[PDB]
């Protein structure tokens, strides 16, 4: 019954775990407190869903690299704009679909953290536009049987 | 704008790729 917005974030969480010196952006610390965050980010659920978003990181590390950068490069107000995005790829949905935002968020959340002079403001309306944009994704998902069925039976 | 646009673009070919597996 975890949220798709309490399931990204749990992979923003463990991504920062196994990336750099370990520690935990203020900015994530916040939406876990704000988000009623019940979900761990050591859960195997998350665990087994990093690695299908860092397969899809890898085998497209340059397109997502351009496109993060141009996005936030061209972007004037971070949060609105990541709403625009979801909408138009979310057109309307299918399990690539899903993934393939997914991975890019936490693509960016890992961007955004673990280059230090990044400031503060742009790491916190960033992950704060991706968790809420993803909730357009509650529906579906529910449709799915939740994101744990999704993962452990298809 | 034109840059979200592609960005749209380019996650949903991707994953219509990962829906062919
Ligand atoms: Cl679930
Ligand atoms: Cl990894
Ligand atoms: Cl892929
Ligand atoms: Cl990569
Ligand atoms: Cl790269
Ligand atoms: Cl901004
Ligand atoms: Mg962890
Ligand atoms: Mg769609
Ligand atoms: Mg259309
Ligand atoms: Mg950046
Ligand atoms: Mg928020
Ligand atoms: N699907």
């Amino acid at each position: 019954a975890y949220s798709t917005r309490e399931i990204l974030l749990a992979l923003c969480i463990r991504d920062s775990r196994v990336h750099g010196n370990g520690t935990l952006h203020p900015v994530l610390e916040l939406a876990a407190r704000e988000t009623p965050l019940r979900l761990s980010p050591e859960d195997t659920v998350v665990l087994r869903y990093h690695v299908l978003l860092e397969e899809i990181i890898e085998r497209n590390s340059e397109t997502f690299t351009e496109t993060w950068n141009r996005f936030i490069t061209h972007t004037e107000h971070v949060d609105l704009d990541f709403n625009s995005v979801f909408l138009e790829i979310f057109h309307r949905p299918s399990l690539g679909r899903a993934l393939a935002w997914m991975a890019w968020c936490m693509h960016a959340c890992r961007t955004l953290c673990c280059n230090q002079s990044t400031p503060y403001y742009v790491v916190d309306l960033s992950v704060r536009g991706m968790l809420e944009a993803s909730e357009g994704l509650d529906g579906w998902i529910h449709q799915q049987g939740g994101w744990s069925t999704l993962i452990e039976d298809n | 704008e034109q840059w979200a646009r592609e960005i749209g673009a380019q996650l949903r070919r991707m994953a219509d790729d990962l829906n062919a597996q």
